[PDB]
């Protein structure tokens, strides 16, 4: 009688949806707000940290902001633990790539590869999926800029503009009346910035306690150029949108 | 397990593996196909009420496994980023040592073999998505169109509702569409597809996702303008 | 180094009639100009009048009627105990055969009895592992001393018909039990003193269609 | 009580109740009756089928010449055990060129049916098997046990109902070890101690099946009128 | 629910006891052995007027002499006539001899009687042993015609009429009187439809329902739509007129 | 032997291979196709020795078609050299050898300029305006050098190859019965018959 | 030993031999190399003898299980890319051997294959394998017509053999000239080049060195 | 609770359960005793007849280690027959490589590897039988009892089954008997009485003497059966003492 | 029978005051056949060069396995690799596989971008440390070059002046070599910039 459920994921739940997943839905939650926004000249990316007050030195360390390559970047919202194994494991996938065809791998292939590892965990044996959420941006010669999320369900979809975190659906609705086709580099720093402000509970959001990095198109000869942002920089943002 | 058993039956000879499985198809989007004559349309619906949704960058729901042969799926797209790439490997495998094109009714057993494994390995779940599979005979211009179900069996079906209100669907099937005299064009084949998908679609410029597969490898996708062309003419009987 | 395979002697000679199938074979065994044993005999019965003798390298061919033995022993118990005809067991040998192919076993193996429509039937078996259906074939360095001096005897090949110059050949015509006997006989005794690894003793299996029954003929021992 | 769905856990009663549940199968299953003599041994299982135009399915196994074994119990259990005998009776005949002796072939049964049991998980055989075989010290039957119990006796039954012939072996024992090398005594022998056995069942040619091996007679399958002459 | 290595009261294993009712919820398969051939019949179970009956079936090929019948869960059964065409190929290749059917059978078995949750002792195929039925149909040329019952409940048995499925209750009744040795190749056709036809509710065509029949002469031949009506109809004449 | 030879002119591509098929010393057949498809604005050949080019370039045929399918994109021919260099240089090291040349060009819509890249059995990868293979290509280098510009057309680029091919089958006493020309340019594979 | 196959509108003449030589001696002059797959197919021996009959008879076996499964006719490029590929993964290892695959059927037509142990495969109409193929080339391309005729075929494939069976001292014994239909395949029956020899040079008047 | 759920857990009591089930599983069963003597060791075990039926001089339980050590069991038969078919694949390895019979004090390691480990494992249940092994080495007799738990030691003497209790106490009166220990065949003959003793819960059924020992003086350091006049003189002479 | 002198090639490298010039030549060929006269040994990454000789299609094999360990660097670290750890980077995948080595010639060089000191390094078959302040030098032709390079060094050479010293000892070597030629090609390193100048000799 019974005796099942409790060991391997492989048993489904009564709802038809695992309930592990559930469960690492809300641990996403509880990490910070990443929103990306996709556009022609680039993708912002801007996230708001969890440590705190003075003692944390956060301007070497960040870990929101991981470089795969001069072009794809991600966002790492979610279980740090879960985070770690595909970060080395996508860097191993993107050079191997590199390595037998000479050439930069596109983002639909690479996070397939790392849709994978995910199902795969509730696919075979008992092992715990990954409940941390990746915002995969990157640029290729075909289809250009590629934004996409990483579920934690092993699947990923194509976005414009998307957030994790705390009031996902409101931050959805605030950058839809917001989006134009037209938008510049320095027109989505601004409006990401005060969607942001208005999703979180702190308003405050310094230099320090928050991460920003934005890939641009206006480098030299129109090629990909990842620029990371030290809070000494990040500083100067809230000068110029007159919010601090 | 430490001291746990993991063989399930239950009384009812249905596992409860199966049991909610099926669920997350019907939980799912609701996918719907009809084969005539001369052409297989392949109907299907995506979510395009989240906001900034770019449909060129994402996935289609609707993956080609060979030139002739199509396949289109109804449930969580997650199970899809491996099932689907094990269809596409046999592909290019039958057609290296058999030096044969894909047959519809081999692809099908494969299909539907990989949770036919599954469910009897231990530690391992079948995929709770199910196919449509929707290919041509070689050398021959007779449509063909097989259906794929989480329990691992696949059954022959020239019209077929899956997903999301699948039975209220299946009526206008047994009524609007003739199996024994089929649409002959290409038009009367899309028609019944809209008027099977707006149920639980309602227009929209993304939200309907059709595939017209055409013989001697011949695939085109459903323009945007012409949705609003079929819809026009179901307008008109209404008014009637 | 270590020999692969080696050679002992000794030579068979299957013959199969319109009716039965015999088989023979000398009970010399010799290591290079020495005598080994003067009586050993290397034929024995597999069953279901099936007679099978490997002319080769001893312990493959030991291993081979050993290992032959278990499999048709094997084969009555999957099968509660149903007769094993001889085209079927001709093939299994060669799995048997090609599965050591990378360690190559050099035998020459002759086996007789019955088919479905009761005449005689012998399959020869390659050192190469390959067989063929063959009326009569013998086995052995001693082969070519046998093999062309049958097909006068039996096939009557080459040899015409009097009364008939440069027409046609004599028919083929039958033999009884004691005219395949003395064809037996003749052979090894020829080749008794024109092959030093033929002599001592000859033990003839007939097979016929009411059983299995022994003969033996004394050669020259020299 | 959970000791029953555990194999690996010592019950308070201090043997494993799974046991118990599995001899329940050899007396819900064909009831045989055997015995043995200095020369031959005899043994004669009932045959069942679940229609009437069922077949009736050998309950006897020949895994040698001069071997043989019945089963009663579940069906897996049985032709398992009976491929690792026909191994076994193949080994010592090829690597020693001599007959399986009968003590060793328990022990290895023993062996391997015990690995599956104190194992966690496992497949734990539970059908019976009465196993005969003649070689230079004589004829000997061993009783196979899914216990782990391998005992050697003149002859005994198991089955539903296996009071009845038990009773007729032991009072009839000191006949049946005098006569020896006559097969119609010896199998006349064990169709009136399965007589006492059987209730509402009547005895024919294709429900028994009747099987003797010894010095001078080998193993032979007695069906149809090969038992005619004897019941 | 109970464990692998637990038994039941009556000394059988609950997954064997439990697999055995999960039969009777499947198509009804019905099939007579005779001495002119082994006549077999299915009910393909068609739901919806939409589901095509020519490409689906309910009865695979083992061997040209050798034929096979399903009931219930297609999934599992499919994975033993592989099992099956693979040990069929197997023997015609060493002995060059067709397939005896109660070893085939025996081989399918003793797969068919594995299964377990796991262990590092040896490879574990079998999550649970094969909750489908199949009905194998063959001829030897030593017995003769033979059909046989592939049961993973236990020993497989020889039925010369034998049918399985929903009706398995009301239409084995019928089979009992209802067989005889003179019953010739046409009598052995029409007696399956005619029991089929009495035990089911659904009108008998040429569509939800499939014949097939072994015979040596022609080894094993799928009877059509066309031939399988003209045996309807045939059937129809002998009813009103009795 | 097993001549295959090709050119890179201004608005496509001059690929020839091989018809006789010549395996000891009899000719077994006298027209073969010694060249795989892989895209339709790509072609390989394939030389050596026999059995490991015909096996070697179907599997990659197979895995670029696979690649393909997964992105909806062709792969770019600049990439096909990179794979399979990366097999050829596994093959060398593992316990097998294998040698086998390619030349793999094509017309790279991208950038809209056509690309020739020439292989030897080592598994290097050389991009050439010309190419070839076997004892042949030593006639033949020397020449083009001499006399090809980059800005020949490709109907000049077919009257020079047959200028080649009746000096080598002159020279060298080996008979290949012709070539099989296939032009690759913007409009697809195109395959001449004429040679 | 010389094999030869060769296609035309009518379907496929296969003409071997039967001598089969171990060393200076010959074996056996009874020995048939011509090794079937499926009734309309018929493949041939060369080089490695049990590598012919092992492989050719586990593929025919493989062939049986698609039967079963697409329920089609086996083609003639079907069975001849399997072969190549079960050559290829042993190949370094030894193993080596030779044949050509032959058959008649009506959706491919008269087909002819040629398999290498090294993994080569081509396509054609007239192959031959053996020392003396040499001589089917010749007395072969002669006669040979897309509109002959079945009956002229088999007289052109006795002499074919004949020709090559005589200065080559590995080919002989009887000749087997088995043609495949379209229901498929017939037995013309064993014609020994002894037999034969005679009919030719009194009719045809050709070997005009051999007395008669 | 968990306690007596799962097996090879620690309890509040600080002894495993399995410990105390395994224990009545030796008790339930006949009755195995054991003499440690000067020249040798002497065992005893009861030999249980369920009816006619069984044929003498079969089911002897009694296994032999090399000709020197002699092993007897009580509880669980397949278990019992088990650690025997192991202990002689372990003492095999070591005559093997050093080429020499192995030690008796080394010698319940080997058969401490499986018993031991077990009840350490949850996979696999500990054995739940207790075996009396012993004989004669280059460094004298030596006895030994392995207990189901894994623990193990020696004894002069040593009673197991259910009839342990009441052995035991006689045992100990063998002790003030001779200060050297009584002799091979003086050691027969009490052990016997011992044995007639021990049936009072036992003579419902029917019984077997089963006696094996091994010594230097007449078997020079071999372990064999009683047989011959040597089995009917133990017999007479503890008939007369229990009278 | 040296695969690594079937395709020839040499890589000469000279040190400096704050100034590395590292060059090899443009000839690739197999045996008397050549191949391919505009292929490139050195390889770019970062501020260190790394020139390779030997077999070709391990010159690119090795090149994408190395680029395949320092990009792993540069993800982690977020620096560029130093010419002294990339040194034993190369030591060790060479030495990863010591049964059927790898034929390769390659020689280092470049400036640190943290210390500032110029460093050079050479490695053979199965890689060694070599550290030489005045010049290394691989390959068939690199037995020319041991007298040439060493009697024109002189210490604090100017970038400039460096230059035309390394230029006429490999220009001379080129002729006198049948496996070298069809021009070379000089990288000069001042500090931040490289300086890429294509030699211009007498081709066959």
């Amino acid at each position: 009688g019974s005796r099942r459920y409790d060991s391997r994921t492989t048993i489904f739940s009564p709802e038809g949806r695992l309930y592990q997943v559930e469960y690492a839905l809300e641990s996403i939650s509880h990490a910070g707000t990443a929103i990306g926004i996709m556009a022609s000249d680039g993708i912002v990316l801007a996230a708001e940290r969890k440590v705190t007050s003075t003692l944390l030195e956060q301007d070497t360390s960040t870990e929101k902001l991981y470089k795969l390559n001069d072009k794809i970047a991600v966002a790492v919202a979610g279980l740090t633990a879960d985070a770690e194994i595909l970060i080395n494991t996508a860097r191993i996938h993107a050079q191997n790539y590199l390595k037998t065809y000479n050439e930069d791998i596109p983002v639909e292939i690479l996070v397939r590869r790392l849709s994978d590892i995910k199902q795969g965990y509730t696919q075979h044996g008992g092992l715990r999926p990954f409940g941390v959420s990746f915002i995969y941006a990157g640029y290729d010669d075909r289809y250009g800029y590629q934004l996409y999320t990483s579920n934690p369900s092993g699947n990923y979809t194509g976005w414009k503009a998307i957030s994790v975190g705390a009031n996902t659906s409101a931050a959805q609705t605030l950058l839809q009346m917001d989006y134009k086709d037209d938008m510049k580099v320095d027109d989505a720093i601004e409006l990401a910035l005060k969607t942001l402000s208005k999703t979180t509970d702190s308003s405050a959001l310094t230099y320090d306690r928050l991460e920003f990095a934005t890939i641009r198109k206006g480098a030299n000869d129109g090629e990909v150029y990842q620029k990371i942002f030290k809070p000494q920089e990040i500083k100067d943002i809230l000068v110029k949108t007159g919010i601090t | 397990g430490y001291d746990r058993a993991l063989s399930i039956f239950s009384p009812d000879g249905h596992i409860f593996q199966v049991e909610y499985a099926l669920e997350a198809v019907k939980r799912g989007t609701c996918a719907v196909g009809v084969k005539g004559k001369n052409c297989v349309v392949l109907g299907c619906e995506r979510r395009s009420t989240l906001k900034l949704q770019d449909t060129r960058i994402t996935p289609s729901k609707v993956s080609k496994i060979d030139s002739h042969v199509v396949l289109s799926f109804s449930g969580l797209n997650a199970d899809s980023r491996i099932l689907i790439e094990k269809a596409r490997v046999e592909a290019q495998s039958h057609r290296l040592t058999l030096e044969d094109p894909v047959t519809v009714e081999y692809l099908t057993r494969y299909v539907a073999g990989v949770q036919q494994r599954y469910t009897q390995s231990g530690g391992v779940r079948p995929f709770g998505v199910s196919t449509l599979i929707a290919g041509f005979d070689p050398r021959d211009d007779e449509p063909k169109l097989y259906q794929t179900e989480p329990s691992g069996i696949y059954s022959s079906w020239s019209a077929q509702t899956i997903g999301r209100n699948s039975k209220t669907v299946r009526e206008f099937l047994e009524k609007n569409y003739d199996r024994k005299e089929p649409p002959a064009t290409v038009e009367e084949c899309v028609k019944l597809t809209v008027r099977s998908l707006l149920e639980v679609v309602q227009t929209g410029a993304k939200n309907i996702e059709i595939t017209v597969v055409k013989p001697d490898s011949d695939i085109v996708a459903l323009s945007s303008e012409e949705i609003n062309q079929y819809v026009t003419q179901i307008e008109q009987e209404k008014q009637e | 180094q270590f020999n692969p395979y080696g050679d002992n002697g000794g030579t068979i000679l299957g013959i199969a009639g319109e009716d039965f199938a015999v088989l023979a074979g000398d009970t010399r065994n010799i290591t290079d100009y020495s005598i080994n044993s003067r009586y050993e005999p290397k034929v024995f019965d597999c069953g279901d009048n099936i007679v099978m003798s490997a002319n080769g390298f001893a312990a493959d061919g030991d291993a081979l009627v050993k290992r032959f033995k278990n499999s048709v022993k094997w084969y009555h118990f999957d099968h509660n105990d149903k007769k094993l005809s001889i085209n079927s067991a001709a093939r299994n040998i060669q799995h048997l055969l090609y599965g050591k192919r990378f360690f190559p076993y050099y035998v020459h193996t002759i086996i007789a009895g019955l088919d479905e429509d009761g005449k005689g039937a012998v399959y020869s078996f390659d050192p190469v592992g390959s067989y063929e259906r063959e009326q009569c074939r013998a086995g052995g360095a001693a082969a070519s001393l046998i093999m062309p001096f049958l097909d006068n005897q039996v096939n009557f090949k080459n040899q015409y018909e009097p009364g008939t110059n440069g027409k046609v050949k004599k028919p083929l015509k039958y033999l009884s039990v004691e005219e395949v006997i003395k064809l037996v006989r003749d052979s090894f005794t020829s080749a008794t003193e024109r092959h030093i690894q033929v002599g001592d003793g000859l033990e003839i299996l007939i097979v016929t269609k009411d059983g299995v029954r022994k003969e033996f003929y004394e050669l020259k021992r020299d | 009580n959970n000791y029953d769905g555990d194999t690996v856990t010592f019950s308070p009663t201090g043997r494993l109740f799974q046991v118990e549940y599995a001899l329940e199968a050899i007396k819900q299953g064909s009831v045989t009756v055997g015995l043995r003599s200095n020369t031959h041994a005899v043994l004669v299982a009932l045959k069942r089928n679940a229609d009437e135009l069922s077949s009736y399915q050998k309950k006897i196994i020949k895994c040698d010449e001069h071997m043989g074994l019945s089963l009663a119990g579940l069906a897996p259990d049985a032709r398992v055990l009976s491929n690792y005998l026909r191994q076994q009776c193949n080994y010592s005949s090829l690597v020693f060129n001599r007959k399986l002796a009968v003590e060793r072939a328990g022990h290895l049964l023993c062996d391997k049916a015990q690995k599956n049991t104190q194992s966690y998980g496992g497949r734990p055989y539970g059908v019976g098997l009465l196993i005969i075989g003649y070689d230079k010290s004589g004829a000997h039957l061993l009783e196979f046990q899914p216990s782990g119990n391998v005992t050697e006796l003149y002859g005994t039954a198991i089955g539903a109902r296996s009071q009845g012939a038990k009773t007729y072996l032991e009072r009839t024992l000191d006949t049946f070890i005098k006569i020896d090398g006559n097969p119609d005594e010896l199998i006349k022998a064990g169709v009136e101690a399965i007589s006492q056995s059987l209730r509402d069942e009547s005895l024919t040619v294709d429900n028994l099946s009747i099987a003797i091996v010894g010095k001078d007679t080998p193993f032979t399958i007695y069906d149809g009128e090969a038992v005619a002459k004897y019941i | 629910d109970r464990g692998v290595s637990t038994f039941s009261p009556e000394g059988r294993l609950f997954q064997v006891e439990y697999s055995l009712e999960a039969i009777k919820l499947g198509s009804t398969a019905i099939g007579i052995a005779t001495k002119e051939g082994v006549v077999l019949g299915v009910e393909k179970r068609a739901t919806s007027p939409l589901l095509e009956s020519d490409s689906i079936e309910k009865i695979v090929e083992i061997d040209r002499h050798i034929g096979c019948a399903m009931s219930g869960l297609t999934a599992d059964a499919r994975s033993m006539i592989e099992h099956a065409r693979t040990a069929a190929v197997t023997h015609n290749l060493y002995y060059d001899e067709d397939i005896n059917v109660e070893s085939l059978t025996q081989s399918v078995c003793d797969l068919a009687l594995r299964f377990g949750e796991g262990a590092s002792g040896e490879e574990r195929l079998m999550s649970r042993p094969f909750g489908v039925a199949l009905l194998i149909a063959g001829h030897d040329a030593d017995d003769g015609y033979q059909l046989f019952h592939a049961e993973p409940s236990g020993t497989f048995y020889r039925y010369n009429a034998k049918a399985i499925g929903s009706g398995s209750e009301g239409a084995q009744a019928e089979l009992l009187n209802e067989w005889h040795s003179s019953l010739t190749l046409k009598e052995a056709e029409l007696l399956v439809l005619k029991i089929l036809k009495q035990v089911m509710e659904e009108k008998l065509d040429e569509n939800n329902a499939q014949l097939s029949c072994i015979t040596k002469q022609d080894g094993f031949k799928i009877y059509d739509n066309e031939k399988t009506a003209e045996l309807i109809k045939e059937l129809k004449e002998k009813e009103a007129a009795e | 032997m097993d001549i295959i030879l090709g050119i890179r002119v201004q608005d496509s591509v001059i690929l020839a291979s091989s018809k006789a098929v010549t395996r000891g010393i009899s000719v077994l057949k006298d027209s073969d196709d010694k060249t795989r498809q892989l895209s339709p604005h790509t072609l390989m050949s394939f030389a050596g020795e026999a059995g490991d080019t015909v096996q070697f370039a179907e599997y990659i045929q197979a895995n670029i078609q696979l690649y393909s399918i997964r992105e909806d994109y062709e792969l770019s021919p600049q990439a096909v050299s990179s794979f399979v260099r990366q097999e050829l240089a596994k093959s060398i090291r593992s316990r097998r050898p294998y040698q086998v040349n390619v030349l793999i060009g094509g017309y790279d819509k991208k950038k809209n300029k056509p690309e020739l890249y020439q292989i030897d059995y080592l598994g290097t990868k050389v991009e050439l305006p010309y190419g070839a293979h076997g004892y042949s290509g030593f006639y033949t280098f020397s020449l083009l050098d001499h006399h090809y510009r980059p800005d020949m057309t490709t109907e000049e680029g077919l009257d020079l190859l047959k200028l080649c091919v009746q000096e080598l089958e002159k020279r060298m006493p080996m008979d290949f019965k012709g070539v099989i020309v296939k032009i690759v340019d913007k409009d697809g594979i195109r395959q001449v018959d004429d040679f | 030993t010389t094999t030869l196959a060769f296609r035309f509108q009518g379907g496929i003449i296969v003409a071997v031999d039967s001598r089969a030589t171990a060393g200076n001696w010959v074996a056996s002059q009874t020995v048939k190399k011509v090794i079937e797959i499926n009734p309309f197919l018929l493949g041939t021996m060369a080089g490695g003898a049990a590598d012919c009959q092992f492989w050719e008879t586990w593929l025919g076996s493989q062939c049986r299980l698609h039967e079963l499964r697409e329920k089609e006719r086996i083609s003639v490029a079907a069975a001849s890319k399997i072969l190549s590929n079960l050559v290829y993964q042993y190949k370094g290892a030894g193993l080596s051997m030779g044949t050509m695959i032959c058959g008649y059927t009506r959706k491919e037509g008269p087909t002819i294959y040629y398999v290498d142990s090294d993994g080569t495969r081509l396509k054609g109409d007239i192959f031959c394998v053996g020392s003396g193929q040499t001589f089917a080339y010749g007395v072969l391309d002669s006669n040979y017509k897309w509109d002959l005729s079945v009956e002229d075929a088999l007289y052109l494939g006795k002499r074919s053999i004949l020709a090559a069976a005589h200065r080559d001292a590995y080919s002989g014994g009887s000749v087997n000239l088995y043609h495949v239909t379209e229901d498929g395949w017939i037995y013309h029956g064993n014609h020994d080049v002894g037999e034969l020899f005679w009919k030719v040079k009194e009719e045809e008047g050709s070997f005009n060195n051999v007395i008669g | 609770t968990g306690y007596d759920l799962s097996n090879s857990v620690f309890s509040p009591d600080g002894r495993n359960f399995q410990v105390e089930y395994a224990v009545k599983a030796v008790e339930n069963g006949t009755t195995s005793i054991g003499i440690k003597c000067n020249d040798g060791v002497v065992f005893a075990v009861e030999k249980l007849i369920t009816s006619k039926l069984l044929v003498p001089q079969k089911n002897v339980k009694i296994q032999v280690v090399d000709r020197h050590i002699g092993c007897v069991y009580s509880g669980l038969i397949p278990d019992g027959r088990h650690l025997v078919n192991r202990g002689r694949e372990e003492a095999a390895s070591f005559k093997k490589l050093y080429k020499t019979p192995i030690p008796i004090p080394a010698f319940a390691d080997r058969l401490g590897q499986y018993v031991q480990a077990h009840t350490l494992y949850n996979s696999v249940r500990p054995f739940g039988v207790s075996t009396i092994f012993g004989g004669v080495d280059k460094n004298g007799a030596h006895l030994y009892m392995l207990e189901p738990s894994g623990s193990y030691w020696g004894y002069k003497g040593a009673a197991t089954g259910k009839g342990r209790q009441s052995a035991k106490a006689e045992l100990e009166k063998l002790v003030d008997h001779h200060p050297e220990g009584l002799s091979a065949r003086e050691a027969v003959k009490q052990a016997a009485k011992i044995i007639y003793l021990a049936h009072e819960d036992n003579k419902e059924k029917d019984f077997e003497l089963e006696i094996s020992w091994c010594s230097l003086s007449e078997t020079n350091g071999l372990h064999k059966f009683v047989k011959g006049d040597l089995l009917q003189e133990a017999i007479d002479f503890a008939q007369k003492e229990i009278n | 029978s040296d695969p690594s002198s079937i395709n020839g090639g040499i890589v000469v490298a000279m040190t400096g005051k704050d100034c590395v010039a590292i060059a090899c030549d443009l000839r690739l060929g197999s045996q008397s056949l050549g191949v391919s006269n505009k292929f490139e040994k050195i390889f770019h990454y970062g501020h260190v060069f790394l020139g390779i000789t030997g077999l070709a299609t391990d010159v690119t094999t090795l090149n994408e396995m190395f680029r395949y360990k320092t990009n792993l660097y540069k993800l982690k670290e977020e620096r560029a690799i130093e010419p002294e750890t990339f040194t034993q980077l190369v030591s060790s995948s060479l030495y990863e596989r010591r049964f059927g080595p790898y034929f390769v010639g390659p020689v280092v060089a470049g400036i640190n971008s943290k210390s500032g000191k110029p460093f050079i390094a050479g490695f053979d078959l199965i890689g060694c440390i070599d550290e030489a302040k005045d010049f290394i030098v691989s390959g068939t032709a690199s037995d020319q070059l041991f007298g040439m390079c060493e009697s024109l060094y002189e210490p604090n050479l100017e970038p400039e002046d460096l230059f035309e010293t390394i230029s006429q000892a490999l220009l001379n070597a080129a002729d006198r070599d049948a496996l070298s030629g069809w021009g070379a090609v000089v990288y000069i390193i001042k500090k931040d910039e490289v300086v890429k100048r294509y030699l211009k000799m007498r081709q066959d």
